[PDB]
């Protein structure tokens, strides 16, 4: 048993009726002094280390050649000038086991935390020494954390893509289905999660060019995609993860849901394919009034109207579809479908729930397209256009497939540094750089949408950690007040930075002129409502920091009208799974699942108290399962009103909660404006 | 919670010796060396002798002391498989491969063998020590039974599985695989009956029963190592057989609801080749807030 | 001279109630009077009790005391049939035809019925009186077992056979015929073992054993008469059933090597109407032509 | 019960100790006059019929527009002048259930046998009235039978392709694997059977861009292809059929074979994918000497030598691969592998066995490529070049993927009419037309190879029927003498027709000048050895029909050298499954399985005596299971020496014979020059 593992295990040994939280500092100190400093390759000078890394196929010479070695040395000086110390053993362990650069035999350590941060900053700045130093200060202060792909792979020769979330539209054709399988395998090969919209595919028992009842439906494509993701398993390193989305009004919705039942047949069940259900307001209205609903065969609708069923507004088109004799449908019970959804989420956590009209009532790019589905993590909500992949000899009609770049603000560190504006703008610049430097050669729609939309996702994390370390309960109205003010400021400065980038480059995103940013409809609630804190305690948290006012929002609206907006999408709150340990932060804006995290690595068990947990703030670190999910919905809806994309919203349920309770949580989330629901986690 | 399920699995696994034709084994048997033929014969006799104890005493004695009509029926079915199916199957394999005089001599040798006798008598001793209305003595016998079904047979099963995985002695290997599949379920079932008794005990009594089980396992394991070298050194396999014994010891412990005793090891690939919370309806007013 | 052929016959007769679909009897059952259904349920419940004890106690205990692995294999197989197949089949019939409350009530009724308790007391008492190495106590239990197999079941068998013969309840009747086919061979086999022991005795001892057998038969018979009247008076068949049990008593005596005791009578003619490719290694010469 | 199937069941009622074979004539007569004439749509004149069929999307207008209606009327008169009568109930039943045109609701019958034959003939002739009449005479006499795709779809609007056998080479890349899946689904959608070569794919545990043990092997691609074929099943009426081929020296050969074991797990076993094994002479030599063979990792060989393993000569490079340290190899026992092959064929009929050096020692186009795999029916043996499908933005290097049009001569009717030459030439013309009118616009390599190679497959059937109806035992030397002479004559006239077509069109097949036809080496055994019948009984069978001599073959060799050949491949003997009933012929050149064939169609049981079966030839119709497989191998090898492609050779095994007997049959087939072995059928 390692000495640091023993020291970390003494946290649970209760001395004087309290956990020994101070043992984790001893644990991390022992971990470093006994393992990391021993296994860290040291070089006489930074020049020798850099030469070894570039020449041994560890780094990329292209981005490092943009600086004189003096500038790189000063950047590394800035990283090491902070004397950053990991507060807990788990932070250092997670970094040096997941993100630190190791030798080709994975025996020694080439990169410390400072080296990784310096390389990421030098890649972000793209030749600017002052910008690189600013990125170094931002990341070594741990105010901004680039996503796991960006943080892990930036500046590495043998790297995967810096983007890991992709959203593909699948057209109703064998050519398009085969192309979707190919692109899914190519993107999973790069290490990215792939989400596929299956709503355009015609249902089971539909006609294929005069041969009726010949289509296997969305479940055959589901099996194809599941095997494609199983094959493209990231070189046998990490299991290939993909998601499939289907509209709740699709005829195959029940077959779509039956793929996740525990009793599912092996010719129906899918293993590596997550499922998400898209629910328009029409379905919730039908279930509310207990009227019997209809699911429609998409190809009949396409033949009758020339438009896909998911391309049309179900609120206005549902009655026309039902009254159309040439549109094929079967009766369903919407309440029974809702209960089936809740039962499936209780049993397996699936499907994801995307409230279509909650997303699109505040969507800023409805002119480009409505948001029809989400990503594998249920936070990316962007307009997509389906591609028409024709025969081999013909020319394909390339659409827009969603792929956004992820980054997370550390709410605790941004708040303690009083640097919401600077951190938000620098994170926007880094995400923009990642977007520009991303070129995917086997997903033409993804590449086209990356070049045109220039969409980024700037998330946040350590919300519960910041609140509990400041004596604020997560469910308290003061917590929602802080979230309101903080994310209003984040949105303000992200919009300002996007407009500044548009002014600097003289270009906006494609089809910006039709957006609500161009017409000013986006800024209505910001030029009409004041989002300053309503509590003196919360207003004191923002001391020394200018909270944007209504006049500031009017000035921003005028600036955006004059100069445009560079990013179609800017903010999305991803789960931030493994980077939260490195940042000593609670995951995303979700509340903590456990106060102290018990995990086993190898044959030794490890203990991870939540960051900042102590005796004084023990009960402010309320576990998510002990919380009222209605108040968590209230918090996420408070945040969601300032996030242009969605938020990964996990439901934390007790074992005593019934199907009716899960349905009530889902319906209250729909009522409160929640766009997506990620997971149903039961204790 | 489990007897009807095991009833189903047991009866659907029913088979008879006559189903597998054995004569085609002579086409690979003739090509084995003397040491290979000797080891096979000795292993086979070892399995035969141990399985006879299980049919005549082990299963019937447990069926006698266990309460419950359905449990007695399952246990009777298992005893039947030992005596009517397994015993005839072992005899059939022997009669196919060796002449009468050779069979008699091998059984004379294995009957006198120190390591086979040590384990056979240790197990039988615990069956003979069961006392009427004493669940502690019954539990100890069940532990012995699980150790036989899920652990002690496997130093023997190794060799037929080793040949079976190589394409040799396929007919007798198929028979052995069916037998082994029965012993696996027997071990799991008796294990659940032992856990039922164990769970009715105090914490001090539980710790005492755990010590009994581990101590017994240790005695049997140390004798298995000697048994293994005695049979398998002449064919160079003992190292790999020892890994297989420990792996199966861990399965036996898990059958008794105990933690594995030995570290995880990989097994010889040739032998491997041979081997709802509560639904509640929405009652309206849940759509209004 | 006989065990091997009984072994082969027993194993070739192997069956499970699930092989017979019972939903076909649903209508002919629905159509019977309440009196008829009551007698039918109770009759099968009495049979279930007998098979429960024959499987749990009778056959295993006789197996324990009879010498020879093949004789033990036959007796073990017969024991399994009693409780794993026969006793269970009755529950398959009950679960198809009757609601749970009626099933619960009939099992409560067996516990409190004085004739059924008396016959179980007498038969099981003799099983539990067997003393190791004491052939006389064993003979007495084998006589009891033959009387259970070949005489006592028949007050119960009458009614399913009576319906089968009229084309009623034919799926349940098919199960019962399979059970009866088994008991007939069980009674013969145990009878032959009993005769072995009897034939070892002096003439004086034999005379006492005949007295035991006849006294026991008469005592069981008198109890069975009262049981028969209790069950069959409400369906008008008691006298007919009595003739049937006397007929079968004579068969039980004959299975024991004794002369018939009751005079022949005409039995209801309805009831009489109720009755891989082989793997061969390649040679070197196989590659040249 | 239907009257016709009641009459057909009176065949088995033995009257006076003999089967009532004449009942089948009454059975078919009743079938017609009680079902067919009643359910046949009859028009006032042929003009109304053709107008009705063209207008209602039953026929194609383009091919019917090349003839004036007087010419079409003359063709239909020629078809009906023969007054063809089906000799058995099964012939007419199979035709009117599988190939006869029916109304859109599958209610009535639009086409008779004469109508279908006339339409196929007018399609073949392509505007020529006399050629259409010649085709009508050829098919109404049943001398030549177009394959099921051609006969079923010739001249129909809503039709599949006229080719159903496709062979695909898969390169060792994810782009090429995705393209293989796409092309397999596209061709299965067209109704064709697709065979794929998986030998170029690197084995399990190979590196994917310097990360080791990353490749899932050929079994992952096998699962992908199996699900692709399950998806593209054409309503499931005829589910997607695929075949995978692996060289026996591939490292994944054992896992490739384990996909067909009965005890295979659901994560390994493939169900809709047939498997074939390509065995070079090196493997047979290694097994013969009982030496230690080695299977190789294909990627190591490609990296070391720059060529794929299956593109290299194993008989000359096996020792170099073994001695090369940079090549990764695994030790195997070749005799154990042979025994495993025999056991797998006994238990499942798989794999197909291709003797690679038997194919390539007589292959005429080794300059283009060696034959590396066969088709799903294990008789197409043509040169293929793998394609290089690149990224979306890059151009693809299109190779040559095999596909040939099938057509069978009826040996009995051809020999009765003494028309080997005319039938062979007309069938060659029809197959050439089918090749020219085929355009696969989603399989680029199939299209390119169809345009370049112009390969056709002209098979034969009713060999056993002809021999049994002429008092010749299938195993007898006289039968092999007849097969030798007949198929030498077929080869002579097919080569003559190919040379005449090349002379008329002024073009040969691509890379003809490097072929053995151009060098004249192909004709060596034909200009040196006389193939006239050696038995007087056989010589009388060819009386009235000229048998080409050595002088005739020398003249043909000069003609080919001076004019070239139009088809790279001409002759392949396919199984000819269902068209054998319509033609009242035994299936292919294989011996019959049952003298009287009992089948159940729906809830009706009907019996099919072999064509011409009686008491005078009952014992000449010896079942395939009762005869020596060595003599059947001798017969197939006698036929194979005149066939440029392979012959679908099914092995008919009794239950008594062991795996050693199957291995002996396989080794004798390899010794006797058998190119492929199709199935191990056990009774
Ligand atoms: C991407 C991928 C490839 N493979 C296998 C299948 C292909 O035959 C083989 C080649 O993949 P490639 O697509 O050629 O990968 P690569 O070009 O980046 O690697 P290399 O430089 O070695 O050519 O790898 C997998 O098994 N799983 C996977 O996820
Ligand atoms: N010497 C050295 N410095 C390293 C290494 N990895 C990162 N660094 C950082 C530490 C300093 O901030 C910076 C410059 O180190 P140096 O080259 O030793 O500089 P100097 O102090 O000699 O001027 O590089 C490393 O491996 N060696
Ligand atoms: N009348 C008619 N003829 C058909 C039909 N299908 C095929 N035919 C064939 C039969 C003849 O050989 C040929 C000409 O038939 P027709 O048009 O009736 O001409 P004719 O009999 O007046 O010369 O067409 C059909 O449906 N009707
Ligand atoms: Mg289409
Ligand atoms: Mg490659
Ligand atoms: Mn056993
Ligand atoms: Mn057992
Ligand atoms: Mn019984
Ligand atoms: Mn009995």
């Amino acid at each position: 048993v390692p000495k640091w593992i023993q020291l970390n295990n003494e946290i649970m040994i209760q001395k004087d009726g309290k956990f020994q939280f101070d043992k984790d500092k001893e644990a991390v100190h022992s971990y470093f002094v006994d393992y990391i400093n021993q296994n860290t390759v040291f070089f006489h000078n930074l020049k020798e280390k850099l030469d070894y890394l570039v020449e041994n196929q560890y780094y990329e010479e292209e981005f490092l050649s943009l600086y004189s070695f003096e500038d790189i040395k000063e950047v590394f000086k800035t990283a090491y000038a902070k004397k950053f110390r990991f507060p807990s053993f788990m932070s250092a362990f997670k970094f040096y086991n997941d993100y630190a650069l190791k030798t080709n035999d994975k025996k020694k350590i080439l990169e410390r935390y400072e080296d990784r941060i310096s390389i990421v900053a030098l890649f972000f700045a793209n030749g600017d020494t002052e910008k690189a130093k600013e990125y170094v200060n931002l990341m070594i202060n741990q105010e901004y954390q680039p996503s796991t792909p960006t943080f892990l792979n930036a500046g590495r020769k043998r790297r995967g893509e810096l983007v890991s979330c992709f959203l593909l539209e699948v057209n109703d054709s064998l050519n398009d289905i085969s192309r979707a399988i190919d692109i899914s395998m190519q993107l999973s090969k790069l290490g990215g999660g792939v989400s596929l919209n299956l709503s355009k595919l015609r249902a089971k028992g539909e006609a294929i060019k005069d041969v009726e009842n010949a289509t296997k439906g969305v479940v055959g494509v589901m099996k194809l995609l599941d095997n494609a993701f199983r094959y493209a398993d990231q070189m046998g390193q990490r299991q290939g993860s993909g998601a499939a989305y289907l509209n709740i009004f699709h005829r195959d919705i029940n077959d779509f849901l039956d793929t996740k039942k525990i009793s599912a047949d092996e010719d129906v069940r899918v293993k590596t394919l997550s499922i998400g259900v898209v629910i328009p307001d029409k379905f919730v209205e039908l279930a509310r009034e207990d009227k019997a609903a209809y699911v429609f065969y998409p190809h009949t609708i396409y033949k009758e109207y020339g438009q896909h069923m998911d391309e049309m507004d179900m609120n206005e088109m549902y009655d026309k579809f039902v009254d159309n004799p040439r549109v094929k449908k079967e009766k369903i019970n919407p309440r029974k479908l809702l209960e089936k959804l809740a039962m499936l989420r209780s049993e397996s956590g699936y499907p994801y729930i995307m409230f279509q009209d909650n997303v699109n009532k505040v969507h800023a790019n409805n002119h480009i397209s409505k948001v029809k589905f989400s990503n594998l993590c249920s936070e990316v909500l962007q307009a997509s256009q389906v591609s028409s992949y024709t025969d081999y000899d013909e020319e394909d009609e390339i659409g827009l497939d969603i792929s956004c770049n992820l980054g997370s603000l550390n709410i605790l560190n941004v708040m303690e540094h009083k640097s919401i504006e600077k951190t938000v703008k620098l994170a926007t610049d880094s995400l923009t750089h990642v977007s520009e430097t991303t070129d995917i050669r086997n997903a033409p729609a993804v590449r086209r949408a990356n070049k045109a939309m220039k969409s980024i996702g700037l998330g946040a994390m350590n919300l519960h950690g910041y609140l509990a370390q400041n004596g604020i309960a997560y469910e308290s109205p003061e917590a929602r007040d802080f979230a309101n003010t903080f994310f209003m400021m984040v949105n303000f400065y992200s919009i300002q930075r996007s407009a500044e980038i548009a002014k600097e480059k003289g270009e906006t995103f494609d089809q910006y002129e039709g957006s609500t940013y161009a017409t000013g409809e986006y800024f209505d609630k910001y030029v009409s409502t004041d989002f300053s804190p309503k509590y003196e305690k919360i207003a004191n948290l923002f001391e020394g920091m200018h909270i944007p006012t209504t006049e500031d929002w009017k000035k921003l609206k005028a600036f955006v009208a004059e100069h445009g907006m560079y990013h179609s999408y800017r903010l999305c709150i991803a789960p931030t799974g493994s980077i939260s340990y490195v940042q000593s932060s609670t995951a995303s804006v979700m509340p903590i699942m456990e106060r102290i995290e018990e995990r086993t690595y190898g044959n030794s068990k490890t203990y991870y108290p939540m960051p900042g947990l102590a005796s004084n703030n023990w009960f402010f670190y309320k576990e998510a399962y002990d919380m009222d999910m209605f108040k968590v919905v209230d918090m996420i809806a408070t945040i969601q009103q300032h996030i242009d994309q969605g938020i990964s919203f996990t439901l934390f349920l007790k074992d005593t909660m019934t199907t009716r309770d899960l349905n009530r949580i889902d319906l209250y989330a729909h009522h409160r404006g929640i766009k997506t629901i990620y997971y149903a986690r039961t204790k | 919670d489990f007897t009807q399920m095991f009833y189903n699995q047991n009866v659907k696994q029913f088979w008879l010796p006559e189903e597998i034709a054995l004569n085609g084994d002579l086409l690979t048997w003739k090509y084995l060396g003397k040491n290979e033929q000797d080891t096979y014969m000795k292993v086979l006799a070892g399995l035969t002798l141990l399985d006879t104890e299980q049919g005549n005493t082990g299963m019937p004695i447990v069926a006698e002391h266990v309460d419950g009509h359905q449990r007695k029926a399952v246990l009777n079915f298992m005893a039947m498989m030992e005596n009517a199916v397994h015993a005839k199957s072992y005899s059939n394999i022997f009669m196919t491969l060796a002449p009468t005089e050779t069979i008699n001599e091998v059984f004379e040798w294995v009957k006198q063998n120190k390591y086979l006798q040590k384990k056979a008598q240790m197990i039988v001793g615990l069956y003979k020590a069961i006392q009427k209305d004493d669940e502690i003595s019954l539990f100890k016998a069940m532990v012995a039974s699980v150790y036989l079904e899920s652990f002690l047979f496997y130093s023997g099963f190794y060799y037929p599985l080793y040949f079976y995985g190589q394409g040799k002695l396929m007919q007798s290997g198929e028979i052995i695989n069916l037998i082994l599949r029965d012993e696996a379920i027997h071990g799991v079932y008796v294990g659940l009956l032992a856990q039922e008794i164990y769970n009715k005990q105090t914490e001090e009594k539980k710790a005492e029963l755990r010590e009994f089980a581990i101590d017994l396992l240790n005695q049997l394991y140390e004798n298995e190592l000697e048994y293994t070298e005695d049979l398998y050194d002449q064919v160079g396999l003992s190292h790999d057989v020892k890994k297989f014994i420990r792996y199966n010891a861990n399965k036996a412990l898990m059958n008794l609801g105990f933690d594995p005793y030995f570290e995880e090891e990989d097994i010889n690939p040739i032998v491997l080749n041979g081997l709802k919370a509560t639904v509640e309806p929405l009652k309206d007013d849940d759509f209004y807030f």
